[PDB]
């Protein structure tokens, strides 16, 4: 049959309180398989099944810096958001981001995924096409202008067609965001 | 992944000059030039990221940005000696972080005026018997072949400026304290017949 | 720059502790650590993303890194060993853009007796050559020297020249068959006739050399290969 991985990615500004709490969770077809937590003892990315422990030391180290490199990226563009909706630097706000893909019997592809989300609304989101956007409000049709003079889409689109196939291929035996100025928020 | 094809660029001097950089990535990525002059640090010339693929830089280099062919290419119309340095190509995508090209050292060669080729022979300021040949004057086109014997040393080509004077030269020195020391059987080195002795 | 690394010279022992340091005034979030090595080119070891924050990077293996504060980075090599042995650069990142430091050349050793400084000679221009080119070219010889840690310079009337002068890119391998070879350097000082015609003319190559530090042990009864200035001379005659 069909199957689908997803990751959730979430990061929640706390002013005075320190740099935004970031969150990663993924899911191999509808199961939490893994998670991170910024706010834990020892951050890093958690076996949440008992078929993942398996792994070796080598992956989790490699998906791990991903996660802490993803942290930088969010607490960035939280900033941009920030000013993109004229609000104070003094309240709390959540960046969050969806991606995944949904494959066949077959192996290959089915759909791609590739969501952003402010504050529980909409922003900008990836199309079907995987090649254009669809904005939400106006200032994601700013973050969409570039985004389409860049080619942001063609950067995910490679890890949708590409690893994303492959590591659910993987995790069934029982990567991050581009750092491109003009493919940012 | 970035690859500088050409390790090494040798060219005479007032001619085009191309530093050649491919990326492997699906996307654009966060391009840079660096070019390190002998015995200094990094100095970034330019970048690129979006808008204008064609990139200005100082000392009268610009780069141009392909997405199709998927390089980053660096261009000078006229390269001065002075440009005679190694530049890297930089790239930065899925980490905040920039990976390197291997690097490629350029060679300008000097429009030499009036070669002269001559081999003379120098003295030791505080002693006699030890002596050096040096061989200079010479067209930019010859290449430096050190004699076969171990205890026999010769070092490479080496072209210093009369800044104020017009004048830019190459020269080489050799030396041994062997036996038979002499600067007739110091340069199997491509030598002029019309070298001077 | 804003960039500053110490040190810039180091001479290490198989088996040492060595530590490089970094501090930045820039206020950049992030701070990395390179090392450079002919065909290769510049690789990535390690870097950061804040206080606190240290990151793997292409080849980590061998080295440890710090992040004590904002300003400071450094990298600690626990266990030198030979294949350590190269250029390393630090750098700020403030956004993708890199801002990097002077460099840290470091040698690493099997036995610390194998250093040695240069010896610097300066020979006089070729009675012959004034003769014909009405020209005058000095050519200074530094040889015998481990590493290659050497700067040369040249030095007229007591100010540093830099006009008419060329020197080897590379020095040279005394005995090109071993592993640890002393090295040879010879660089050109070119002038005019008259102007080394002139007995009131004092010429000088100088060569800076970088060895041991002050708390290396040393027992070898000879002086200790220490950061010093060989030089030779020569005057202008007729």
């Amino acid at each position: 049959g069909p199957h689908s991985m997803r990751y959730f990615e979430t990061a929640v500004s706390r002013p005075g309180l320190g740099e935004p709490r970031y969150i990663s969770v993924g899911y191999v077809d509808d199961k939490e398989f893994v998670r991170f937590d910024s706010d834990a003892e020892n951050p890093r990315y958690e076996p949440q099944v008992p078929w993942m422990e398996q792994e070796g030391p080598e992956y989790w180290e490699r998906i791990t810096q991903v996660a802490k490199g993803q942290e930088q990226w969010f607490r960035v563009n939280l900033r941009t958001l920030l000013g993109y909706y004229n609000q104070s630097a003094g309240g709390t706000h959540t960046l969050q981001r969806m991606y995944g893909c949904d494959v066949g019997s077959d192996g290959r592809l089915l759909r791609g995924y590739e969501q952003f989300a402010y504050d529980g609304c909409d922003y900008i989101a990836l199309n079907e096409d995987l090649r254009t956007w669809t904005a939400a409000d106006m200032a994601a049709q700013i973050t969409r202008r570039k985004w389409e003079q860049a080619g942001a889409a063609e950067y995910y689109r490679a890890y949708l067609e590409g690893e994303c196939v492959e590591a659910l291929h993987r995790y069934l035996k029982n990567g991050g965001a581009p750092w491109n100025p003009a493919m940012m928020i | 992944s970035v690859t500088q094809p050409d390790a090494r660029v040798t060219v005479s001097e007032g001619a085009s000059l191309q530093l050649r950089c491919k990326y492997s990535y699906s996307a654009t990525p966060y391009l840079f030039w660096y070019v390190q002059y002998p015995r200094q640090g990094l100095q970034l010339l330019l970048k690129y990221y979006s808008g204008d693929p064609v990139v200005q830089g100082v000392n009268g280099f610009e780069a141009e940005f392909s997405k199709s062919n998927s390089s980053f290419h660096l261009r000078k119309a006229s390269v001065h000696w002075s440009d005679s340095a190694v530049y890297f190509c930089a790239v930065s995508l899925h980490r905040p972080a920039l990976t390197f090209g291997s690097g490629t050292k350029v060679i300008v060669l000097p429009n030499i005026q009036n070669p002269d080729p001559a081999v003379y022979q120098l003295r030791d300021s505080k002693s006699s018997d030890k002596s050096v040949c040096l061989f200079t004057d010479f067209d930019s086109q010859t290449n430096v072949s050190q004699s076969k014997d171990s205890d026999v040393y010769i070092t490479d080509k080496c072209v210093l400026d009369m800044r104020s004077m017009d004048f830019k030269s190459n020269s080489a020195v050799a030396w041994s304290n062997k036996s038979d020391f002499a600067c007739a059987n110091a340069f199997n080195s491509i030598i002029p017949e019309d070298t001077f002795f | 720059a804003a960039v500053t690394q110490s040190p810039r010279n180091k001479v290490a022992v198989t088996g040492g502790k060595v530590t490089l340091s970094c501090n930045q005034t820039n206020n950049h979030n992030n701070m990395y650590w390179y090392r450079q090595d002919t065909g290769h080119g510049l690789r990535l070891i390690h870097y950061s993303y804040g206080a606190g924050s240290t990151e793997k990077g292409d080849i980590p293996d061998g080295y440890k890194a710090s992040r004590p504060s904002q300003e400071n980075f450094s990298l600690i090599l626990e266990l030198a060993t030979p294949s350590q042995t190269s250029v390393y650069f630090c750098a700020s990142g403030g956004g993708g853009t890199l801002y990097f430091g002077a460099g840290t050349r470091l040698s690493v050793l099997e036995d610390l007796k194998n250093v040695f400084p240069p010896e610097v000679a300066v020979f006089e221009p070729s009675e012959a050559e004034i003769s014909h080119t009405q020209k005058a070219t000095l050519v200074c010889l530094a040889t015998g020297f481990y590493p290659d840690h050497v700067e040369l310079s040249w030095w007229v009337n007591g100010k540093e020249v830099h006009s008419g002068v060329c020197t080897d890119p590379q020095p040279l391998k005394e005995q090109p068959a071993l592993n640890d070879s002393r090295y040879a350097l010879s660089s050109r000082l070119r002038v005019s006739a008259t102007f080394w015609q002139n007995p009131r003319n004092h010429f000088r190559c100088q060569v800076q050399f970088y060895g041991l530090s002050e708390n290396d042990e040393w027992t070898q009864d000879r002086a200790k290969p220490v950061t010093q200035i060989v030089s030779a001379e020569a005057w202008g005659r007729a």
